[PDB]
C-alpha cells in the first residue's frame, strides 16, 4: 500500500511500518479461524483477504 | 481530551466495562478518549470501542 | 494528494486534585491505602501501540 | 510443502511483584490471606492439552 511508502525511506516510516506489522499479526493471520468463528459475514469475509 | 488516568488500576477498569466504570474515583480519575479519531484500545483480548 | 495529515492537538492533565469531599462510582476498586489522602503523582497514557 | 512450520515464539514472567499501591479490580474473588504482603511464586500456564 503505497500509503504509508513512497514519501522517503527515512527512520520514521519503517519504525512505523514495524508497529504496523506487530498490529497485522494478530487481526489478519489465520482468517480462516475468524471465519469458522464469526458471524454471518462469512463469504464476505473471505473476498475482502 | 487524550486517553489518561492516574494509576493502572483505572485503566483496567476502564478497559473492563466501557459503560458502568469510574471517571472518578477517590482520589484518582480518568478522563475518557473522546476524539475525532475514535481508537481501537487492545488490552489482551478485552478490546473497546 | 487526497491523502493529507490533519493535525490534531491532544491534551491531557497530570497530577490534579479532587476537592475535599471525596466519592467514588465503581463498587469494584478498592486501593489499598488511606483512600482520603491520596492524589496522583502521575499520568499513564496510551499510544499508538 | 504447503505445510510450512511456523515457530511463534512465547514468553511468560514468573516471580513478579505489584509496586506497593495495591488494589483489586473484581471484588467478588476473595483469599484467605493478608492482602498487602503476598508474592506470586509460582505460575500456572496452560498447556496443548
Amino acid at each position: 500500500d503505497p500509503t504509508f511508502t513512497e514519501r522517503g525511506f527515512s527512520k520514521t516510516v519503517k519504525s512505523d511500518l514495524i508497529a504496523m506489522f506487530k498490529r497485522h499479526l494478530l487481526e489478519h493471520s489465520f482468517f480462516l479461524d475468524r471465519a469458522e468463528n464469526m458471524g454471518s459475514g462469512f463469504s464476505q469475509y473471505v473476498r475482502s483477504r | 481530551p487524550a486517553l489518561s488516568a492516574s494509576s493502572r488500576a483505572l485503566i483496567d477498569e476502564f478497559m473492563s466495562v466501557k459503560q458502568t466504570h469510574a471517571p472518578i474515583h477517590y482520589g484518582h480519575y480518568i478522563i475518557e478518549e473522546v476524539a475525532p479519531v475514535r481508537r481501537i484500545l487492545k488490552f489482551g483480548n478485552k478490546v473497546v470501542f | 494528494p487526497l491523502n493529507r495529515r490533519m493535525q490534531y492537538s491532544y491534551y491531557f492533565p497530570v497530577g490534579l486534585f479532587m476537592p475535599n469531599p471525596k466519592y467514588t462510582t465503581s463498587a469494584a476498586i478498592k486501593m489499598l491505602d488511606n483512600p482520603t489522602q491520596q492524589l496522583p503523582v502521575e499520568a499513564w497514557i496510551v499510544n499508538k501501540n
